[PDB]
RNA sequence: GUGGGAGAGGGUGGUGGAAUUCCCGGAGUAGCGGUGAAAUGCGCAGAUACCGGGAGGAACGCCGAUGGCGAAGGCAGCCACCUGGUCCACCCGUGACGCUGAGGCGCGAAAGCGUGGGGAGCAAACCGGAUUAGAUACCCGGGUAGUCCACGCCCUAAACGAUGCGCGCUAGGUCUCUGGGUCUCCUGGGGGCCGAAGCUAACGCGUUAAGCGCGCCGCCUGGGGAGUACGGCCGCAAGGC
């Protein structure tokens, strides 16, 4: 799964401040964490397609939050990605 | 020539004919009839009267070897099935009690297509 | 239209695959797990119900299928 | 780790040695399997509803146990291996639904 | 974000009964099967009907619904794990991060191809039996591919709601699934049915629009010729665009 634990830690990680739940940061990370946990699930079960659907959009997703905050801020967005360290 | 005396009458009645197997308690069967074991030939092993005279051929050949009381049990949906029943009503025999076996599968095999959708 | 099935029984755990007459107080006189008509529950009751009797079923609890007596 | 019941239905005809060994068994497959047992219902043996393994009747255990997830399977894999089990069912543990309380 | 929820949503491993078929045994005898009626078939090497045992495969009766889930194709025994979506309540966090989407990439019923398994029931082709004016057919008895599994291709469809996606706006009534409420009732989110206004060639649609609007993609331009020819592109092929 995802316990309450490890999404947590995850948050209380990246959260611009005390009690930063929504900050595109975040989400990026979530999204990130959630991806890996689903990609390592399709390396075996190449055949659940279904789920497959999902990855897509949580990547597409991720992707727009990403471009986003780009556009806004530069340095937060490289510094985030080189923290992640995905696509940068 | 055992001389069993209670047992178990099994009526198995298709679209197309009948049979009464006679049966002891431990379900070996003791005599039998049908629709063409008495004459009938073609559909006409169907008809339920088929089904009388071939009901009374079992009952009547089981009461020489010996037979009273006898457990009724039914399988299939077919004409002059009751009618079977009926005949051992008073076959003389006691019809201690019927029952209704017809195997109904659970979906495994697929129908020919006459029994298909 | 006889009266309907929950009407008779008290409180019970319709999640309970070991207890019994409770359950088998569901089923027909074949096997045959009832029709909501018949049982009088919800879409959610009935819904748990049939998991619980074919969970008991397996178990060896309850009968899969059963003869019809008299006919 | 999460909350499972394990249901054992075992030859009705155990001697008290034999079952007090299937029970011995039993035991080891949950340690080596890593459940803790919070709780034990043994309704013993009861009629049945149809024959299981040519009998009319099994013993019956209950067991409710927190264990690892990814192991349960593995552990009524073990379980199983004993011809002397007849059947055996794990589940995740809810809680009750009722209804006309 | 936190806290709940329903679900045949997907993958994996397991396992449960019913029925068919075949094999072993008991008992039993002369026919069973099948049709409009029949015959072919099967049966004294003892069938059928009955009882007991065994193997193997495929599909999951009742529940089952006018029901649910899914983007579509589609999804049904039970169990466990792996996982996708989605709904609600609190109104906590980010602050326009949005909508659509030519190319591209992925999915894609059935049939079909390749390689290797598997093969019970079914069953194109085929072998027979009957009907018929004949019967390359409708009915009957056999039967191979194939239906099943793994992997890789195939990319079609009445792939249908013949209704692209998003948002906002416009009476109600009623039945229902699923949440949350102070719970005859209100409030979300689905499924149906009647019907305001409006629309519509009609039939019909009508807060699940086919109404009133804006954005954006796809498409149409009389019937044949023809989804043919040629060219290109994919394909092992069949064939597809
Ligand atoms: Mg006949
Ligand atoms: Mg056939
Ligand atoms: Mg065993
Ligand atoms: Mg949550
Ligand atoms: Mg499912
Ligand atoms: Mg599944
Ligand atoms: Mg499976
Ligand atoms: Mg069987
Ligand atoms: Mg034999
Ligand atoms: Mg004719
Ligand atoms: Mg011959
Ligand atoms: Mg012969
Ligand atoms: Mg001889
Ligand atoms: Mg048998
Ligand atoms: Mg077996
Ligand atoms: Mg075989
Ligand atoms: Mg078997
Ligand atoms: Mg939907
Ligand atoms: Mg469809
Ligand atoms: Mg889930
Ligand atoms: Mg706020
Ligand atoms: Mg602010
Ligand atoms: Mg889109
Ligand atoms: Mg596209
Ligand atoms: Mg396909
Ligand atoms: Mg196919
Ligand atoms: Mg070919
Ligand atoms: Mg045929
Ligand atoms: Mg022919
Ligand atoms: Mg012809
Ligand atoms: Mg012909
Ligand atoms: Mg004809
Ligand atoms: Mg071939
Ligand atoms: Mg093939
Ligand atoms: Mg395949
Ligand atoms: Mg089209
Ligand atoms: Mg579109
Ligand atoms: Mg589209
Ligand atoms: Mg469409
Ligand atoms: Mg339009
Ligand atoms: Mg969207
Ligand atoms: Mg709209
Ligand atoms: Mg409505
Ligand atoms: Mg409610
Ligand atoms: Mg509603
Ligand atoms: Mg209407
Ligand atoms: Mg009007
Ligand atoms: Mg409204
Ligand atoms: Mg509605
Ligand atoms: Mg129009
Ligand atoms: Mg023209
Ligand atoms: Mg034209
Ligand atoms: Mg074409
Ligand atoms: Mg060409
Ligand atoms: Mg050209
Ligand atoms: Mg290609
Ligand atoms: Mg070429
Ligand atoms: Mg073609
Ligand atoms: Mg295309």
């Amino acid at each position: 799964p995802i316990t309450k634990e490890e999404k947590q830690k995850v948050i209380q990680e990246f959260a611009r401040f005390p009690g930063d739940t929504g900050s595109t940061e975040v989400q990026v990370a979530l999204l990130t964490l959630r991806i890996n946990r689903l990609s390592e699930h399709l390396k075996v079960h190449k055949k659940d397609h279904h789920s497959h659907r999902g990855l897509l959009m949580m990547v597409g997703q991720r992707r727009r939050l990403l471009r986003y905050l780009q556009r806004e801020d530069p340095e937060r967005y490289r510094a985030l990605i080189e923290k992640l360290g995905i696509r940068g | 020539k055992r001389q069993v005396a209670s047992g178990r009458a099994y009526i198995h009645a298709s679209y197309n004919n009948t049979i009464v197997t006679i049966t002891d308690p431990d379900g070996n069967p003791i005599t039998w009839s049908s629709g063409g074991v008495i004459g009938y030939k073609g559909s006409r092993k169907g008809t339920p009267y088929a089904a009388q005279l071939a009901a009374l051929d079992a009952a009547k050949k089981a009461m020489a070897y010996g037979m009273q009381s006898v457990d009724v049990i039914v399988r299939g949906t077919g004409a002059g099935r009751e009618q079977a029943i009926r005949a051992l009503q008073a076959s003389g025999l006691q019809v201690k009690s019927i029952v209704d076996d017809t195997p109904v599968p659970h979906n495994g095999c697929r129908p020919k297509k006459k029994f298909r959708k | 239209r006889k009266a309907k099935v929950k009407a008779t029984l008290g409180e019970f755990d319709l999640r309970d695959y070991r207890n019994v007459e409770v359950l088998k107080r569901f089923l027909s006189e074949t096997g045959k797990i009832l029709p909501r008509r018949r049982t009088g529950l919800s879409a959610k009751e009935q819904r748990i119900l049939a998991k619980t009797i074919k969970r008991a079923r397996i178990l060896g609890l309850l009968p899969f299928t059963e003869k019809l007596v008299r006919k | 780790m999460r909350r499972y019941e394990v249901n054992i239905v075992l030859n009705p005809n155990l001697d008290q040695s034999q079952l007090a060994l299937e029970k011995e068994i039993i035991q080891r497959a949950l340690e080596n399997y890593g459940a803790r047992v919070e709780k034990v219902e043994e309704l013993g043996l009861r009629r049945l509803a149809y024959p299981i393994a040519k009998d009319p009747q099994g013993y019956f255990l209950w067991y409710q146990v927190e264990m690892p997830e990814d192991r349960v399977n593995d552990l009524a894999r073990e379980l199983r291996i004993r011809d002397n089990v007849r059947r055996v069912m794990v589940v995740k543990s809810q809680e009750p639904f009722l209804a006309n309380a």
